[PDB]
């Protein structure tokens, strides 16, 4: 079955670099074990060297930003005509799962306290704004929490007073 | 307004490689009919390429396989030297693998010898080690992964000479310890040899293809 035959295999990232062309058999392309191949061009670049396990990828981000979690890393068997260590065929994957911990504590939101008294009106003639405010300290949040909503409300007030002309 | 066209194709290059596949190319010029004053140009490509196939494989230099298992520590004409001050010699083996098609041979000693004592199945006093480093979450991707750390009863190796004058070799060679002893020690929570403890791993991620996991998080 014909395949695209590439002249160099980039280690560390698995890409097929330097296209020599297509419409040639896998056996002919891999006469030079320094070459690499890709079929249908969807992906999966396999070097023509004998099969050997690749390098462990970098640890994936922890599954949660909170408390103990779990993170993976992969390793692919890359090559052609043979097997990797483990009676494994080329293309298979092997995983290692590890317990991770980005931060110790975790955001626990708090609760609003009682409403403060209404402040006076923002103006002494015509119409203005009235504001009341509360605190996020019943209970206070730990780590990165915050109370749900706003810490202050505003509303219009009418003084019933005309301004000096 | 003069129309250019191509001239004869030149000589094709020979197959630049001696193994596997290579590439050749022919060079033509737009010299016989020339494009004057900038009107039309030469249509096409001034270079064709073609693959040439040498039917002979490339050399592949053999690489060293990993070291084998240390052989049993013995001494000539004395049978088992276990739990005794008798230095022996054990050997290890490598295999040169992958050499094909006149490739270079592996470079180095395929064997490795070292002097040793034998503590195979010897009863030794022991002491409980501290808590080892938390291992990997196993089985990875399987149902309910769990970690494991452990304290094991480490043997107290006997104070034997680590530097011995070999009379047959006339050298002062180092001597290390080989074998699985039987460590004696007070029990640690109903156990005499090893006591471990497991803890489940939390929020396990599913195992998908590294391309597929990349395209899944990008799409959400
Ligand atoms: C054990 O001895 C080695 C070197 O001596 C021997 O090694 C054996 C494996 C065997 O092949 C035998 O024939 C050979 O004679 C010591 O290596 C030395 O270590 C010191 C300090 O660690 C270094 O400064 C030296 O460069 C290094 N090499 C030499 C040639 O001296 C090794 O330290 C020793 N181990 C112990 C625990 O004593
Ligand atoms: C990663 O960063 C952390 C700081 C949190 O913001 C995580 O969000 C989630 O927060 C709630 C608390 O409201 C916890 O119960 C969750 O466990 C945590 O996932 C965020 O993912
Ligand atoms: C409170 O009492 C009112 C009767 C006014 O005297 C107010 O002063 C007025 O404020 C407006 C804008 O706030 C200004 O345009 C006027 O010039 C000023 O007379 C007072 O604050
Ligand atoms: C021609 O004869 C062969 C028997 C090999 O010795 C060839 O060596 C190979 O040459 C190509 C480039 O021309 C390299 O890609 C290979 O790494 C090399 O083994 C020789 O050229
Ligand atoms: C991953 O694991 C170890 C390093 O952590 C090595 O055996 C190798 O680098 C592998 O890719
Ligand atoms: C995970 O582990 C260490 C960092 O904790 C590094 O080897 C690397 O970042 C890997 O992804
Ligand atoms: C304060 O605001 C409302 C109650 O008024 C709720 O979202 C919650 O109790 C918060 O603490
Ligand atoms: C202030 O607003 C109302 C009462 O006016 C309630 O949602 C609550 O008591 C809050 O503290
Ligand atoms: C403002 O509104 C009334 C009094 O006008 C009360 O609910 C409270 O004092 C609030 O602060
Ligand atoms: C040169 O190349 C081809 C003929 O080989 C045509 O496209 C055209 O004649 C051009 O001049
Ligand atoms: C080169 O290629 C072919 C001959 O191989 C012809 O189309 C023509 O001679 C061109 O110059
Ligand atoms: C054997 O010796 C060491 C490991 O003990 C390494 O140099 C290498 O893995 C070799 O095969
Ligand atoms: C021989 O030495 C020890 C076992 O005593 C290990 O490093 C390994 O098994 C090697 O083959
Ligand atoms: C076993 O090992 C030593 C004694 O040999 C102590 O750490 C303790 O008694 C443990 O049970
Ligand atoms: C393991 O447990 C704790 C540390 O987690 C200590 O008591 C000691 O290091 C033991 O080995
Ligand atoms: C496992 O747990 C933590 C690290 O995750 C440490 O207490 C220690 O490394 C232990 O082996």
């Amino acid at each position: 079955d014909p395949v695209l035959c590439f002249t160099q295999y980039e280690e560390s990232s698995g890409k097929c670099k330097g296209l020599l062309g297509g419409g040639v058999s896998v056996e002919d392309c891999c006469l030079n074990t320094a070459f690499a191949y890709q079929k249908r061009s969807g992906g999966l670049c396999q070097p023509c060297r004998s099969p050997r396990w690749s390098l462990w990828s970098t640890w994936a981000p922890c599954s949660v930003t909170c408390s103990e979690g779990s993170q993976l890393r992969y390793r692919r068997c890359v090559g052609w005509n043979g097997q990797c260590s483990g009676k494994v065929a080329p293309g298979t994957l092997e995983w290692q799962l590890q317990a991770c911990e980005d931060q110790q504590c975790c955001p626990e939101m708090g609760g609003w306290s009682g409403w403060g008294p209404w402040e006076p009106c923002s103006v002494t003639c015509s119409k203005g704004t009235r504001t009341r405010r509360r605190a996020c300290n019943h209970p206070a949040p730990k780590c990165g929490g915050h109370c749900p909503g706003q810490a202050q409300e505003s509303e219009a007030c009418d003084t019933q007073q005309v301004c000096p002309e | 307004g003069v129309a250019g066209g191509w001239g004869p194709w030149g000589p094709v290059s020979p197959c630049p490689v001696t193994c596997g596949l290579g590439q050749t190319m022919e060079q033509r010029t737009c010299n016989h009919p020339v494009p004057q004053h900038g009107g039309p140009f030469c249509a096409g490509d001034a270079t064709r390429t073609h693959i040439c196939n040498t039917a002979v494989p490339c050399p592949v230099d053999g690489e060293w396989d990993s070291w084998g298992e240390w052989s049993p520590c013995i001494r000539r004409n004395m049978k088992s030297i276990s739990c005794q001050e008798i230095p022996g010699q054990q050997s290890r083996g490598r295999t040169c693998r992958g050499r094909k098609f006149d490739g270079h041979r592996c470079a180095g000693q395929q064997q490795d010898i070292r002097h040793c004592y034998s503590i195979q199945h010897c009863p030794l006093k022991g002491s409980w080690s501290e808590w080892s480093t938390w291992g990997l979450c196993m089985p990875p991707c399987g149902p309910n992964p769990t970690r494991a750390r452990q304290r094991l009863c480490t043997p107290l190796l006997p104070k034997y000479p680590p530097t011995v004058s070999m009379v047959e070799g006339q050298g002062e060679k180092n001597v290390t310890f080989w074998g699985r002893p039987l460590p004696r020690c007070e029990e640690l929570q109903g156990q005499k040899l090893v006591v471990e403890e497991k803890r489940p791993c939390l929020h396990v991620p599913a195992c998908k293809d590294p391309e597929e996991e990349e395209l899944e998080n990008l799409y959400f």
